[PDB]
C-alpha cells in the first residue's frame, strides 16, 4: 500500500455505497446540492471525507493508521423529487470519532467546515442517528419530564408559562411585581426574556431576589408550587455559574439557559451543574432560526434538538404550530417525540430520517411559546397533549385587566380544554366550542376571548419537508 | 375591571379554575383512567398536611431546591391495581371520604409505562 | 421626658408619624400626584400580609440581605397610565376599600422615567 | 384492606404498638428491671416537651445530622441505684406521676456496663 503524492477523487475513499452500518455508527443525513459538473457521489464523499478523516490531497500519514476504521463513509445517496440537483447524502461515522459527552465535538465535525465547500451550493443537515452506545457517554437532562413532574407536584395536565414584557427596560422590582402578579392567577411559571441577562435597567442579582420573594408570594398565596426560569445565560462561564450558585442559594427551582448563544460547551457545564444541585433547567433556543429556518441550507431544528437532548435540558422551546413563529405541524410533532420519547420509528412524513434509540434518556419537555393566546388552547393541547408547558407572554400581560386576571384566563382555557379531552371531546372539532363555553362562565376569560378574537397567524411555511 | 382576590382563594392544581366537578363530570374522569388502562388511586391528607410547606427546610444547608413538604399525602389502601371497573373506583372514593370526612382527598392515577402519575384532582374538601 | 411606646406602635412608612390623613389631605395628595403627571396605583394586603416578614429565608443560604417577604402587596386593578383626574383616583380608593374592608390600602404613584414608586401612604387601615 | 390512620397516631417507642399495658404487665417489666440488675429510672415532660423537634437547628450551619430537640426529658429525683425492690420503683411511678399530672411519664433502665438505657416505655399520658 504504497504512498502517492497528489490529489485524487474523495469518491475513491469515501463513497462507500454497500457499508453495511453499525449499530454504534452515528449517522448523518444531508440535504445536499452540488455545483455544476460535481457529481454527487464526489460530493456525498467530500462531506464524509471532510467531516471525518480526509483532506484535499493525499496525506502518506495515512498509513500509520487504518483509514478502513476511522474513515467517514457516504453509503447512500438518494434524489430529491421534487428537485432536481438536491439529493440525501446518508453518511455513517464510526463512534471511535466522537469525544464522549460532548455534543461540541459531534457537531465539530459533522457541521464544522463541509458547509462552505465550493464544490457545494448549499448543504443541510436533516437528521441524526445518535446510537445508544454514544447516548450513553452524555450525563444528558438534569431531570427530565417524569422528574419535573414529579419535583413540581404537577400533574393531569400541560404546565403554564409566561415571558414577562416589556423584553428589555423593566427594573428589577418591577419585574417581581409583574412575575407575582402572574403567578398568584394560575400560571406555574413565569420567565426572564431570553435576552435579560444582566443589564443597566436592571442587575441580575437584584432581579433574581425580588423573583424570589414574587415566586414565594404566590405559593403561599396559592398553594400551589410556583417557579420563575432565572436566566443564566451570560458572557463568561464564571458569570453564568454564579447567577446558577444564587438561584440555589436562593431555594427557587428553575433557572434557565439560553443554550445556542451562550454555547454547547457552557450549557452541558450548567447542565451538569443543575444535576448536582436539583434545578430545573429551562432551555432557550434563541438564534436556532438563523440555522434552521431555510429548506436548503443549515441544520433542522429536529438535530438542534437531539443536541439539546444530549446535552442536557429539562425543557426545550418546540414552537407552537399556531403562533408567531415558524413551525409547520407534522414536522414539529416529528421532533416532539424525538424530544419525549424513549423510542422514535423512521417515519419521513414527519421528517424522521432515523430511527432513534435513546436509551432511557430522559425525555425533554417542549415548550410551546409566541404569539398564542387563549383561543389557541384546544390545538395547543391537541397538538402537545399534557407533557408540555404552554407560555403566554402577551397573552397574559396584555390582558386588559392585568396579570392575574390574564393568568387566570389561560389557566381556566387550559383546565377546561383538558376536562373536555378527558370527556371525550374531539379538540381538533370542538375546540372553539370549548372556549366559547368557558368564555361564558370566567369573566377573565371572556375579556381574553374577546380581546383576541380574531387575531391568528397563517403564513406560507418555509420549513416545509 | 374585575380583581383576583389574594385573601383565602387556595388552589388544588388540576381542574381547580372549574366550576366544581358534579358526580357525572367526576365519573367521567374515572372513565377516561379506565379507558387509557391508567391505574387509580386514592390519598388523603388532614387540613395541617394538605398544604404545601418548607419547615424541614430548617434542618438543611443550601439544598432546598424543589423540597417542599406536604407533596406526597396518605395513599388510600394500595393503587388500584388492574381495575377497569369505574364503579369500583367510585365505591373507593366514597369509602375513603366516609372514613375521613374533614380530610383533603384526590383522586390520581397512574401510567407504569411512564411511571408517573397522569392525572389528578380534588374529589373532597374539608 | 415622654417615653415613646415599643407596644403596639407599627407604621407603615410615608406620613405615618402624622396626624391621620383627612379626606382633604388626602385629595391634595393625588392633586400632587397629577401635578406631577405621576401614575396613580392602588395596593392592598390582609393583615397577615401586610407587615415585612422574613420566613421565606428558611429556604436559603447564605443571601438573606435586603431580601423581606410582604414588601410586595397586592394590585388594586392597573396603574392608571394616562389618569389626569384626582376625581377618578379618589374613586378607586372607595371602591378598592369596598371590595376589601379588612385590609389595609395603599395609594402609591409612579414616575416612569426614573421607573420607582415616587410617592405612597396608607388609605386605610383595618 | 385496612387504613393505617395517619392523623392523630403519634407513638412514643417500645411497646406503644401494643394494647395499653395492665397494671400486672407494667409490674411484669419492673420484674425484668430487677432479676436483671439494672437501674430503674424515671423520666416526665410537658406536652409541649414531649415530642421530637428541630427548632434548635435555626441557630445550626448544616450540622442537624441526628440532632432533634425533645429526646432529653427531665429527670425525676436520681436513677435508683441500688434498688433491687420493685415495690420502690412502683411508688415513684404513683409519686412522679402524682406530681406531675399533666405530663408525659416514661420509665427508663440503664445498664452500667454497656452504659446505655436498655429499657423504656411510657408509663403516663396526659
Ligand atoms: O421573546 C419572545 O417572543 C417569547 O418570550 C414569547 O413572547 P410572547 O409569549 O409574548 O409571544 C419567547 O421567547 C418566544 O416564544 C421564543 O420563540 P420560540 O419559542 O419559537 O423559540
Ligand atoms: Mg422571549
Amino acid at each position: 500500500a504504497g504512498f502517492k503524492a497528489g490529489v485524487k477523487d474523495y469518491r475513491l475513499t469515501y463513497y462507500t455505497p454497500d457499508y453495511v452500518v453499525r449499530d454504534t455508527d452515528i449517522l448523518a443525513a444531508f440535504r445536499m446540492t452540488p455545483q455544476p459538473g460535481v457529481p454527487p457521489e464526489e460530493c456525498g464523499a467530500a462531506v464524509a471525507a471532510e467531516s471525518s478523516t480526509g483532506t484535499w490531497t493525499t496525506v502518506w500519514t495515512d498509513g500509520l493508521t487504518s483509514l478502513d476504521r476511522y474513515k467517514g463513509r457516504c453509503y447512500d445517496i438518494e434524489p430529491v423529487p421534487g428537485e432536481d440537483n438536491q439529493y440525501i447524502a446518508y453518511v455513517a461515522y464510526p463512534i471511535d470519532l466522537f469525544e464522549e459527552g460532548s455534543v461540541t465535538n459531534m457537531f465539530t465535525s459533522i457541521v464544522g467546515n463541509v458547509f462552505g465547500f465550493k464544490a457545494l451550493r448549499a448543504l443541510r443537515l436533516e437528521d441524526l442517528r445518535i446510537p445508544p452506545a454514544y447516548v450513553k457517554t452524555f450525563v444528558g437532562p438534569p431531570h427530565g419530564i417524569q422528574v419535573e413532574r414529579d419535583k413540581l407536584n404537577k400533574y393531569g395536565r400541560g404546565l403554564l408559562g409566561c415571558t414577562i414584557k416589556p423584553k428589555l427596560g423593566l427594573s428589577a422590582k418591577n419585574y417581581g411585581r409583574a412575575v407575582y402578579e402572574c403567578l398568584r392567577g394560575g400560571l406555574d411559571f413565569t420567565k426572564d426574556d431570553e435576552n435579560v441577562n444582566s443589564q443597566p435597567f436592571m442587575r441580575w442579582r437584584d432581579r433574581f431576589l425580588f423573583v424570589a420573594e414574587a415566586i414565594y408570594k404566590a405559593q403561599a398565596e396559592t398553594g400551589e408550587v410556583k417557579g420563575h426560569y432565572l436566566n443564566a445565560t451570560a458572557g463568561t462561564c464564571e458569570e453564568m455559574m454564579k447567577r446558577a450558585v444564587c438561584a440555589k442559594e436562593l431555594g427557587v427551582p428553575i433557572i434557565m439557559h439560553d443554550y445556542l448563544t451562550g454555547g454547547f460547551t457552557a450549557n452541558t457545564s450548567l447542565a451538569i451543574y443543575c444535576r448536582d444541585n436539583g434545578l430545573l433547567l429551562h432551555i432557550h433556543r434563541a438564534m436556532h432560526a438563523v440555522i434552521d429556518r431555510q429548506r436548503n441550507h443549515g441544520i433542522h431544528f429536529r438535530v438542534l434538538a437531539k443536541a439539546l437532548r444530549m446535552s442536557g435540558g429539562d425543557h426545550l422551546h418546540s414552537g407552537t404550530v399556531v403562533g408567531k413563529l415558524e413551525g409547520e405541524r407534522e414536522v414539529t410533532l416529528g421532533f416532539v417525540d424525538l424530544m419525549r420519547d424513549d423510542y422514535v420509528e423512521k417515519d419521513r412524513s414527519r421528517g424522521i430520517y432515523f430511527t432513534q434509540d435513546w436509551c432511557s434518556m430522559p425525555g425533554v419537555m417542549p415548550v410551546a411559546s409566541g404569539g398564542i393566546h387563549v383561543w389557541h388552547m384546544p390545538a395547543l393541547v391537541e397538538i402537545f397533549g399534557d407533557d408540555a408547558c404552554l407560555q403566554f407572554g402577551g397573552g397574559t400581560l396584555g390582558h386588559p385587566w392585568g396579570n392575574a386576571p390574564g393568568a387566570a384566563a389561560n389557566r381556566v382555557a387550559l383546565e377546561a380544554c383538558t376536562q373536555a379531552r378527558n370527556e371525550g371531546r374531539d379538540l381538533a372539532r370542538e375546540g372553539g366550542d370549548v372556549i366559547r363555553s368557558a368564555c361564558k362562565w370566567s369573566p377573565e376569560l371572556a375579556a381574553a376571548c374577546e380581546v383576541w378574537k380574531e387575531i391568528k397567524f397563517e403564513f406560507d411555511t418555509i420549513d416545509k419537508l | 375591571m374585575m380583581v383576583w382576590t389574594p385573601v383565602n382563594n387556595k388552589m388544588f392544581e388540576t381542574f381547580s379554575y372549574l366550576p366544581p366537578l358534579t358526580d357525572e363530570q367526576i365519573a367521567a374522569q374515572v372513565d377516561y383512567i379506565v379507558a387509557n388502562g391508567w391505574i387509580p388511586c386514592l390519598e388523603f391528607a388532614e387540613a395541617d398536611k394538605a398544604y404545601v410547606s418548607n419547615e424541614s427546610a430548617i434542618r438543611f444547608g443550601s439544598v432546598s431546591c424543589l423540597y417542599y413538604d406536604n407533596r406526597y399525602w396518605t395513599m388510600w389502601k394500595l393503587p388500584m391495581f388492574g381495575c377497569r371497573d369505574p364503579m369500583q373506583v367510585l365505591r373507593e372514593i366514597v369509602a375513603c371520604t366516609k372514613a375521613f370526612p374533614d380530610a383533603y382527598v384526590r383522586l390520581v392515577a397512574f401510567d407504569n409505562q411512564k411511571q408517573v402519575q397522569i392525572m389528578g384532582f380534588l374529589v373532597q374538601r374539608p
